[PDB]
């Protein structure tokens, strides 16, 4: 027999889990292979978070374990302690609604996977809009996080095929309310964009810079993220800007389903092989991990699903995900709504209206020339 | 979408402080503007405060208004009540789906 | 800028209102919205549509297939259109254009116009 374990927020998710176990196991042969799972809530403490769940779900010699983002608002520690535990050993941890850019690095989080598009598709996405608009002038402001900096990269390493030139770059710093600077700095230039990459609040503190340098108006879009529009950075923001947003988003019942689809169809795939051994019990007496450890990810990444609630559930080489979707909205007079789809290279973008943050219709073209000519010379009797 | 409370009716005499409290049920009114709106007997509503922080131009100056930040409610302070403001007092908000408008208070002199 | 909402006159049942809200000192061409605001009688106050020049309008969620909002420009005209309005439809249209500003802020208000279905 085997189990599969998880960690989730409430006990109304616990049991969907559990009817959705049981349906899984309701298909397929279901010879010789039976799957019951266990559920465990979460605690206020970190430590004592880390120390229950080995406690709890390593003496029972689990297979896999998900983990899901507590419903608290805001803040990211939710797999942390998880995958700082469960990482000693091989056990591969699947995210549910976790979407950040520090679970990237394999290098620190070395057993880590998930369906859910990091942020890394952001900057893509930010790309393929990009590459039809037919601007060529990329400005866009970096706050210096983790995020920040990969989001930046990852326009850089998109551009780098394309070889084009992305102007100039702001960086704005964290946990700062006091940017103009860096407006006057991106005032005088020919690239009309205000492409923007913060935390949250910063981004805001920026938001009345754009009402403290009134560069807004025929011309200057703005391109945010989906974190960007929400809380006081939603608030305190200007119509007109495009809502990218990544869609399904609050929804895990479906992702649920798909998780353990494609964990039982990994565990089905994998019991036709040699001999196998069992993750050990009691987070104390073991300090070794058993020998097919990154043998179960490696099966786990080359394991397709599309039948479960969505699309193509393709792991790529990092293991975020591949083929997900998106729905880019606008702030036109509050009321975000979808401009644009997207699923990888194939925008199919509404055509209700486009509105941009001055106003008008028409997209800001944005070229300037000038003819102002700056010579120099030494003095020469017979020429100068 | 969500709802706005307000009291049934208020009593005060001329020439006092009333206070009108308007709260948000759902969600937290700490980011988002809310307005103040007055309407008269068989006449347009006009408005009396906007952004919380000031007031239209012509308005007199003895209307206020402030939001709890606590309670998730707004408060409208009027001083020295006198018998022109005999009205309807209404609060209104907005959302990322719809704009809702308060119940509605009516003083009495 | 000044609005004199005038309608049909007709309220009655299975029916629906189109009021005419001209605009006297101002034009239709602007970056402003123009608003609907539906007061039933002894109650509160709702939103249930606007109308923008230059393409999609948000009427409401609740109604979406049952209110239709239409301008014409060259007249400085927008009609409204309620599909399947029930005889429980009988209240007071206003037309309140738009406050620039940050955020919607209606002002001023119209006189609007009365049916009673």
């Amino acid at each position: 027999i085997v189990n599969i374990g998880a960690v989730l927020s409430t006990r109304k998710h616990e049991q969907m889990f559990r009817e959705a176990v049981n349906q899984a196991n309701k298909r397929h042969g279901s010879w010789k292979i039976q799957l019951n799972a266990t559920s465990v809530t979460h605690k206020p403490n970190a430590i004592q978070m880390a120390l229950s769940v080995c406690e709890d779900l390593i003496s029972s010699q689990v297979y896999a374990i998900l983990v899901s983002h507590p419903p608290t608002p805001n803040d990211h520690f939710t797999p942390t302690p998880v995958s700082y535990t469960a990482g000693f050993y091989r056990i591969p941890v699947l995210g549910l609604t976790t979407r950040m850019s520090i679970y990237s690095d394999k290098s620190i989080h070395l057993s880590f996977l998930r369906t859910v598009p990091p942020y890394s598709h952001q900057s893509s996405v930010w790309f393929e809009m990009m590459r039809v608009y037919s601007w060529n002038h990329i400005i866009l402001l970096v706050s210096d996080d983790h995020e920040g900096r990969a989001a930046q990269k990852r326009l850089e390493t998109l551009l780098e095929e394309r070889e084009s030139k992305a102007e100039k770059v702001l960086q704005f710093d964290p946990g700062t309310k006091n940017v103009t600077a860096l407006l006057m700095e991106a005032k005088e230039l020919e690239a009309r964009v205000i492409i923007l990459s913060a935390s949250e609040d910063d981004a805001a503190t920026v938001y009345r810079a754009a009402a403290m340098l009134n560069m807004t108006g025929s011309g200057y879009v703005w391109l945010v993220g989906e974190r960007e529009i929400s809380g006081n950075a939603l608030r305190y923001a200007p119509d007109g800007i495009l809502g990218l947003q990544l869609i399904n988003g609050k929804n895990e019942s479906a992702h649920i389903s798909d998780a353990v689809g494609v964990v039982a169809q990994a565990v089905h795939e994998l019991l036709e092989k040699e001999n196998i051994t069992d993750p050990p019990r009691g987070c104390v007496g073991n300090t070794n991990i058993w020998k097919t450890g990154p043998l179960f990810k490696r099966v786990l990444m080359s394991s397709k699903y599309a039948d479960g609630v969505t699309g193509r559930v393709e792991f790529n080489e990092d293991g975020d995900r591949k083929f997900a979707n998106y729905s880019i909205m606008n702030l036109q007079r509050r009321k975000l709504v979808q401009v644009g789809i997207y699923n990888g290279t194939h925008v199919i973008p509404n055509d209700r209206k486009i509105i941009w943050p001055g106003g008008e219709t028409e997209k800001p073209r944005g070229y300037q020339m000038s003819t102002r000519l700056k010579i120099v010379t030494i003095h020469q009797e017979p020429f100068v | 979408n969500f709802m706005l409370t307000q009291p049934h009716s208020v009593s005060e005499s001329p020439g006092k402080t009333v206070t009108i409290s308007c709260t948000r049920s759902s969600g937290s009114i700490a980011s988002n503007y809310v307005q103040w709106y007055q309407q008269r007997p068989g006449s347009a509503p006009t408005t009396v405060i906007y952004e919380d922080n000031q007031r239209p131009s012509g308005v007199p100056d003895r209307f206020s208004g402030s939001i709890d930040s606590s309670s998730n409610s707004a408060s409208l302070t009027i001083s020295g009540l006198k018998t022109e403001d005999e009205a309807d007092y209404y609060c209104q908000s907005y959302d990322s789906s719809t704009v809702v408008f308060g119940g509605g208070t009516k003083l009495t002199v | 800028l000044q609005l004199q909402e005038s309608g049909p006159g007709l309220v009655k049942p299975s029916q629906t209102l189109s009021l005419t809200c001209t605009v006297s000192g101002g034009s239709i061409s602007s970056s402003n919205w123009w608003s609907w605001v539906r007061q039933p009688p002894g109650k509160g106050l709702e939103w249930i549509g606007e109308i923008y020049h230059s393409g999609n309008t948000n009427y409401n969620p609740s109604l979406k297939s049952r209110v239709t909002v239409s301008v014409d420009k060259s007249k400085n005209q927008f009609s409204l259109k309620l599909t399947s309005v029930t005889a429980a439809d009988t209240a007071v249209y206003y037309c309140a254009r738009d406050v620039s500003g940050g955020v919607n802020w209606f002002d001023p208000w119209g006189q609007g116009t009365l049916v009673t279905v």
